[PDB]
C-alpha cells in the first residue's frame, strides 16, 4: 500500500479548511494573538458562509492560473529510507484486510442478541465506544454485523454508538513486506498582501494539529516535524510581488506489499523406519 | 489509506494518565522487569538442566518538564520529606490516544527517587522513578 | 467418561464417628494413564462407562460383583505401584423395576434384580388436606419421608360480599391447567394465565393477590414451594370466603422434592387422548420388573464405547477365546486409528500348557499378552478368594498402570497369596520362550515372593523388542502419541501462516533432546530424521533405540587353600 | 433457600457488602467527587481489577 | 520454567502453615537432625565393625518479619513470660503451594529460643527456635 | 507504602522509651530469651518422650551514639563506679510511633555489660547490656 502523502494532504485540507473558515468563533481563537486590524480584515474577507472571497488549494506547475489573492500550494519534496526490519517483514495476517473505518450504528433487537450493522464486512473489530464486553456477553462478529447477547443489557435496545472496524476482502492469509520511509513535503501560502499570508500560515498550523487526531494520521502518518522558512517574495516580475512563507512537513510511513501464502499444511502422517 | 495490520505505537498515539488526570508535557517513560531466572547445574553436566523464576523486580521512570502548575510536587503524587509517609499507592496508566483503550497499567506504584535539574540554557526537567507491585495488560477489546 | 455421583447436600456442621468392621478401602493414585475394565457387576447403568477415583465410589455405584473385586486388586496389589484411575462398564444389561399405583408411575434409578426390593407409597395427611410420601430401600436401609406434599399457599377473601369463588381451567390438548381467576359476587378482579409471561411463577401471583385489598395469599412453611405457575392443579369453584382455600400442585411439589431422592423417579400416569389418572394415596408397594438381563454374545459394541477415552490398558474379565479376539481386533483398530492400547488376558483354572499353546497358536499379536497362572488372593474383610487367571490379569494391569513408562513390570514382586501350580525352571522357560508371561516363586531364609519373570507378548519373535516386550513398545507408543498430538496443536490446530520441512525437523530434534534430559530415552540418532512435504501433507520418519534391561548373570566359584 | 450462600450465610453476604460498598465510595471520590477531565470504560475496568487484586 | 514442570522446589512453590493458618511474612526455615550415630571399636582391629544409633535430636528454626498484627506473641504460638507453661505442643507443616499437598511435618514442636531485633533503617526481624519430638513425611503417597 | 497501611514494623515506626523519656540517637536494640528447654530420654526408646522448661534467661542489648548531654551515665540509667549498688531496676518499653501504643515491655532490667569506643573519624558509640526478670506484651488488647 504505497502512500501518496500529497493526496492525503489535499483530502484532509479541503474539507477541514472550509469548515474552519465557515465559523467565526474558531477563527478568533486561532487569530487570538494577531492585532485587531489584520484579524478582522481577514475575517471580513474569507470568514463566514457568506464570504465572497474564497481560498483555493492546488499542486505545483498547473497550466491554468491560481487565485493569487489567497492560495495553498503543495509540492512533493524529498524522501528517504530510515529503518528496516529482518527479511523486510512488517506483519503477518490471516485475513486480507483493507482500510480501517469508523462507523456509527444503532443497536437492533434480535431474540437472543442486540446487533449493530455496518456498511461492509467487519473483519477485525477494534473497539465499540465505551463498551467492555464481558465473556457472558459473548461478543462475536458475523458478516457485516457485530452481536452481543441481550440479557442484563435490556435497557440498550436503542443504544447509539460509534464502531471502529476494518475492511475484510479475502480469507487468503499472507505476509507483509516493506520498510519505513521518512518523507518531506512542502506547503506554502501565497498572496500579494503579506498580512494575509501570515494569517493564512497560522490557520494552516491549527489544522495540522487537528490532523494529529485523525485516523489516517494516527495509524499511517506519524511523527510530525514542522519547519518554517522566511517570508520571501516569490515573484518580482509583475505589477506587485507575491509573498509566501514556505513550510516543510515530515512524515514516517510504511511502503508495504502483500505476499500471499498457499502452502497450508492440513495433513500430518508419521511413519516409522523399516529397520 | 490505513491498513491497521501494520500500525505501531508512537509518541503521538499514547497518553500518560494518573488518577484520570493526563500529566502534561511528559517526555519519556521506561519500564523494567526482572524475573531473576537462574539455572540448575548437576554434577554430571555443564549444561543447565532447567531454569526457574525466583524474584520479580520492576521499576518505571518518568521524565517531565516542570510546569508552573500541577508539577508532581504540587499534585501530591511525589513528596519532599516526611509527607511521603502519608502518600498512598497510585496506578499509572498508558492509554491509547485513538480509542482510549488501555495498553499497559502499573498497579501499586510507589516512588523510589526524585530528580530535578535547574539549568540556564534549557527548560527545567524533573525525573521520577517508581517501584510497582504488579503490571497488567487487561481490559483489551 | 462420566464421574457419576456429585455431592450430597448437607444440613448441619458436625463431626460424626462410628465404629465399623470395614473402612473406605483403596484410592486411585496419580498416574500418566488410565485403566479400563469390563465385567459382571451389580449396579450402574448398562452400556455406560463410569470413571472411578476411589473405592468408595465403586462400592456406591458398582454395588457388588467380581468387577469390584478387580478394582480392589488394582489398588491393593502394591501400595508403591498403586493403580491409577479406572474406567468401568458392566457387561450385564440390567433392567429397572417399575411400580404404577395411585396415579403415579414409579421407576428405579437402580438397574438389576436388586431393584425389585424398592418400596414406595403415598399417604393422606388429614391434618392439612395434603398427601404424604415415604420411600424405603430396604437393602441399603434408606428411608425417606415427605409431608404436606402439593399445598403451596392459602387464600382468604376478607370482604363482606356474599360469595367469593376460585377457579382454575384445564387445557385438554396438552393436559395442562394454566389459568387462575378470582371472582367475587359474579365480578372478576384478575385472571392469571399460567403459561409464562406475566405470572410464570407462583411468587408473582402471591404478590399480585396480596396487593388486592380484599384478599391475602399466605405461604405454607412446610417445604420450599416456589413452583412455576404452570404446575398448579385443576381447581373448580373453591369458596374463597371460607376458612381456607388451598392452591395445589401435587405433581409439581412431588417433582421438585422427589428429584432429590436417591432411589426413585416419578411419572404422572396418563389413563390407559386420555385424561390424567388422579394422584392418590396408595400402599407402600414393591417395584417390579427389574432384572439383570443377559450378557451379549458379542462384546464388540461394548469395546467400541471406549474409543476416544485414552485408556492405554484394557482388561476383559473373561476366558472366552472369541471375546479375546474381539478385543484384539478392537485394539488393532484403535492403534491404527491413533489411540494405542494394550490388552492383558488370561483364562481358566490351572489350564494346560498345551492349551496355553493352543491359545498362542490361535492368537499371536504384540498388542496382547497372555497370563497362564491362576491363584488366590486375600482381600478386604479377611476373605480370601480363589479366582481365575483374568483376575490375576487385573493385578498385572493394575501394576503396569502404576509403573512409569520407562520401567518394566519385569521381575517385580506380587502379593498373591498362592498359586494353583508351581512351574519348574524348565516349565517356566518353555512358556516364556513361547511368548507366555508367568509368575515365579522364590523363598528367602524366612520370606517368600511371587515375581513376574519377564515382559512378553503373544508375539513370539525375539528379533524386535518393540514387538516382544510391551514395556519397550509402550515407551515408543507414548513417545510418538505425545509428540504427534503436540505437533497437531502447533501447526494444524493453531493458526500457522508458514512452515518448512527444516522447521519441522528442528522441532522434532528439540522434542527428543528434552526427553533425554528427562531420562525418558537413553540414546538416539540425531541425523536419521527425514521430513518430506507434499502439498497439504507431510511425512516424518525417525528412529530411536529401545532401552535394554538386565536379564542374565552367570557366576562360578573356586575354593582354594590358605 | 440453600441455593445462594450470600442469601443464607450473613458472613458471606457481609463480605460482599463491605467489598462493594468500600469499592463504590472509593470510586465515587476518584471520578465523581474529584475533578476528572476525561474517563473511558477501559480505565474503569483496570481500576476495578486493580482493586480486586 | 513453568510452575508445574519444574522438578525442583523453589522457595516460591513452598508454603508454611501452623494450626490451620499460613505464616505471613516468613523469610527462612531450617530443620536439623542428629541420630546420635556412633562407631563400634574393639581390640581385634582398628576399623569400626558396626554403627549404631543412640539419641534423637531434632530442631527447627524460623525467621519472620514482625507484622503489626498476628505475630507469634500476639497469636499465642510463642510466649514471653511464665505463660509458656500454659502453652501446649504445636505441629508445623511445610506445604506445596499449588495443591496444598504436604511435603514434611514436624510433630510436638516446643520452643527453645526466641530472638528479636530492632534497628534504625532495617525491617524488624523476629526469630524463634523450636525443638520437636518427631518429624514425619507421610500422606504424600 | 503509607504510614498506616504497611503491615510490617519498619525501624521508623518504632520508638524506644525509658522512664517517661525517649532515648535519643538510638541505633540498635536486640532481645534474646532462653527457656532452658530440655528433652526427656529413657531406656525404652531413643526418641525423646517429652520436653520441659528448666530456667528462664532474658537479656536485652542497646546501642547509642554518645550525645554531649543526656547519656546513660549523665542520665543515671547506667553507672560506672560503685554507685551501681544505689541504682534500682529499670523498665524499658518499645512503642509504636504513630499512637504511642505499646509493642513489648521489659520489666526489672538490670545492667550486665557497658562498652564504649572512641575513634578518629567515627561517631562515638555507646553500648550497654541489660538483664531483666520478665518480658511482657500486654495492653495491646
Amino acid at each position: 500500500a504505497i502512500t501518496s502523502v500529497d493526496s492525503y494532504l489535499l483530502s484532509e485540507i479541503k474539507p477541514r479548511l472550509n469548515t474552519v473558515l465557515e465559523n467565526c468563533y474558531i477563527i478568533d481563537e486561532v487569530l487570538k494573538d494577531f492585532d485587531y486590524q489584520t484579524r478582522e480584515s481577514f475575517k471580513e474577507a474569507f470568514c463566514g458562509k457568506n464570504a465572497q472571497h474564497e481560498v483555493t488549494v492546488g499542486f505545483n506547475f498547473p497550466k491554468f492560473k491560481n487565485n493569487y489573492e489567497a492560495h495553498y500550494l503543495i509540492q512533493l519534496g524529498q524522501g528517504q529510507e530510515t529503518k528496516n526490519s529482518l527479511g523486510s517483514i512488517q506483519s503477518s495476517y490471516f485475513e486480507a484486510t483493507g482500510d480501517t473505518l469508523v462507523e456509527s450504528s444503532t443497536a437492533i433487537r434480535e431474540d437472543d442478541k442486540l446487533v449493530f450493522t455496518v456498511s461492509k464486512p467487519i473483519g477485525e473489530l477494534i473497539k465499540v465506544e465505551d463498551i467492555e464486553f464481558a465473556k457472558y456477553d459473548n461478543l462475536q462478529v458475523e458478516g457485516n454485523k457485530v452481536s452481543f447477547k441481550y440479557q442484563t443489557n435490556e435497557d440498550y435496545e436503542n443504544y447509539n454508538a460509534n464502531i471502529i472496524f476494518t475492511e475484510k476482502k479475502n480469507d487468503s492469509k499472507g505476509l507483509v513486506k516493506g520498510f519505513t520511509v521518512e518523507e518531506q513535503v512542502t506547503v506554502v501560502g501565497l498572496s500579494f498582501n503579506v498580512d494575509v499570508a501570515r494569517c493564512l500560515d497560522a490557520v494552516l498550523k491549527m489544522i495540522l494539529i487537528s490532523m494529529r487526531d485523525s485516523i489516517e494520521e494516527q495509524q499511517t502518518f506519524q511523527l510530525q516535524n514542522l519547519s518554517f522558512g522566511d517570508i520571501a517574495p516569490i515573484i518580482e516580475d509583475g505589477d506587485s510581488m507575491i509573498f509566501g512563507r514556505p513550510t516543510i512537513i515530515k512524515y514516517t510511513s510504511s511502503l508495504d506489499l502483500d505476499y500471499t501464502i498457499t502452502q497450508d499444511i492440513n495433513k500430518l502422517t508419521f511413519k516409522e523406519r523399516k529397520d | 489509506a490505513s491498513e491497521a495490520k501494520q500500525t505501531v505505537h508512537t509518541g503521538n498515539t499514547v497518553l500518560l494518565m494518573i488518577k484520570g488526570k493526563p500529566v502534561g508535557r511528559a517526555q519519556s517513560a521506561s519500564g523494567q522487569r526482572e524475573y531473576g531466572t537462574t539455572g540448575v547445574y548437576e554434577i554430571g553436566s555443564i549444561m543447565p538442566q532447567e531454569h526457574v523464576y525466583l524474584r520479580y523486580e520492576g521499576t518505571i521512570t518518568v521524565e517531565r518538564l516542570r510546569m508552573k502548575k500541577e508539577n508532581f510536587a504540587d499534585l501530591g503524587y511525589a513528596s519532599l520529606g516526611e509527607e511521603i509517609l502519608k502518600k498512598d499507592i497510585i496506578d499509572i496508566l498508558v492509554v491509547d490516544n485513538l480509542t482510549k483503550q488501555v495498553i499497559i497499567s502499573y498497579h501499586g506504584c510507589s516512588a523510589n527517587n526524585y530528580n530535578e535539574t535547574w539549568q540556564t540554557n534549557e527548560i527545567v526537567t524533573e525525573e521520577i522513578e517508581f517501584s510497582y507491585l504488579t503490571a497488567s495488560d487487561k481490559a483489551r477489546t | 467418561a462420566v464421574e457419576p455421583f456429585p455431592r450430597r447436600p448437607i444440613t448441619r456442621p458436625h463431626a460424626s464417628i462410628e465404629v465399623d468392621t470395614s473402612g473406605i478401602g483403596g484410592s486411585a493414585g496419580s498416574s500418566e494413564k488410565v485403566f479400563c475394565l469390563i465385567g459382571q457387576a451389580e449396579g450402574g447403568e448398562p452400556n455406560t462407562v463410569y470413571e472411578l477415583r476411589n473405592y468408595s465410589q465403586a462400592k456406591r455405584l458398582f454395588r457388588s460383583g467380581e468387577l469390584l473385586d478387580a478394582i480392589e486388586l488394582a489398588w491393593g496389589s502394591n501400595p508403591n505401584y498403586t493403580a491409577g484411575r479406572i474406567l468401568a462398564m458392566r457387561i450385564e444389561d440390567a433392567k429397572p423395576a417399575s411400580a404404577e399405583i395411585g396415579g403415579l408411575k414409579i421407576t428405579s434409578k437402580i438397574y438389576g434384580n436388586v431393584a425389585n426390593n424398592i418400596q414406595v407409597g403415598l399417604e393422606k395427611n388429614t391434618l392439612s388436606d395434603s398427601l404424604r410420601l415415604r420411600v424405603i430401600f430396604q437393602d441399603d436401609r434408606f428411608n425417606e419421608v415427605y409431608d404436606n406434599i402439593g399445598n403451596i399457599f392459602t387464600i382468604k377473601y376478607k370482604g363482606e360480599e356474599a360469595n367469593a369463588t376460585f377457579s382454575v381451567e384445564h387445557d385438554e390438548e396438552t393436559q395442562k391447567a394454566s389459568r387462575l381467576v378470582l371472582k367475587v359476587g359474579d365480578q372478576e378482579v384478575k385472571s392469571y394465565d399460567l403459561t409464562g409471561g406475566a405470572y410464570d411463577y407462583t411468587n408473582a401471583i402471591i404478590t399480585d393477590i396480596n396487593q388486592l385489598p380484599d384478599f391475602e395469599a399466605k405461604l405454607s412453611p412446610f417445604g420450599d414451594k416456589n413452583l412455576e405457575s404452570s404446575k398448579l392443579d385443576k381447581i373448580e369453584n373453591a369458596n374463597i370466603k371460607d376458612k381456607a382455600v388451598y392452591v395445589k400442585a401435587v405433581f409439581g411439589d412431588l417433582e421438585k422434592q422427589t428429584a432429590y431422592n436417591g432411589i426413585v423417579s416419578f411419572e404422572q400416569l396418563n389413563a390407559e387422548t386420555s385424561p390424567i389418572k388422579t394422584i392418590e394415596p396408595f400402599e407402600l408397594t414393591k417395584l417390579k420388573g427389574g432384572t439383570n438381563g443377559e450378557p451379549p454374545a458379542t462384546w464388540a459394541d461394548k469395546l467400541d464405547k471406549f474409543a476416544h477415552e485414552g485408556g492405554y490398558y484394557i482388561v476383559p474379565l473373561s476366558s472366552k477365546q472369541s471375546v479375546h479376539a474381539e478385543v484384539a481386533s478392537f485394539v488393532k483398530e484403535r492403534s491404527d486409528a491413533g489411540e494405542p492400547m494394550r490388552a492383558i488376558v488370561g483364562g481358566g483354572f490351572n489350564e494346560s500348557k498345551e492349551q496355553l499353546f493352543g491359545r498362542q497358536a490361535s492368537l499371536s499379536n504384540p498388542r496382547v499378552s497372555l497370563v497362564a497362572n491362576s491363584g488366590t488372593f486375600v482381600m478386604d474383610d479377611g476373605r480370601k478368594n480363589h479366582v481365575p487367571a483374568y483376575m490375576v490379569a487385573v493385578a498385572l494391569g493394575g501394576l503396569a498402570s502404576g509403573l512409569e513408562i520407562g520401567e518394566s513390570i519385569t521381575f517385580k514382586p506380587l502379593r498373591v497369596s498362592s498359586l494353583d501350580q508351581i512351574y519348574e525352571s524348565i516349565d517356566l522357560d518353555e512358556l516364556n520362550e513361547n511368548g507366555i508371561i508367568s509368575i515365579e516363586f522364590v523363598r528367602n531364609r524366612t520370606n517368600t515372593f511371587f515375581r513376574i519373570v519377564d515382559d512378553v507378548t503373544t508375539f513370539n519373535d525375539k528379533s524386535d523388542p518393540v514387538k516382544a516386550e510391551m514395556a519397550v513398545g509402550e515407551a515408543n507408543d507414548f513417545l510418538v502419541s505425545e509428540l504427534k498430538v503436540q505437533l497437531e496443536d502447533q501447526f494444524i490446530g493453531t493458526r500457522t501462516i508458514n512452515t518448512s520441512a527444516s522447521i519441522i525437523k528442528d522441532f522434532i530434534q528439540s522434542y527428543l533432546g528434552r526427553k533425554k534430559r528427562d531420562n525418558e530415552i537413553q540414546d538416539f540418532p540425531a541425523e536419521d530424521v527425514q521430513v518430506i512435504v507434499e502439498g497439504n501433507e507431510a511425512r516424518i520418519s525417525m528412529t530411536v533405540y529401545p532401552i535394554r534391561s538386565f536379564k542374565k548373570i552367570s557366576v562360578s566359584l573356586v575354593y582354594k587353600q590358605q
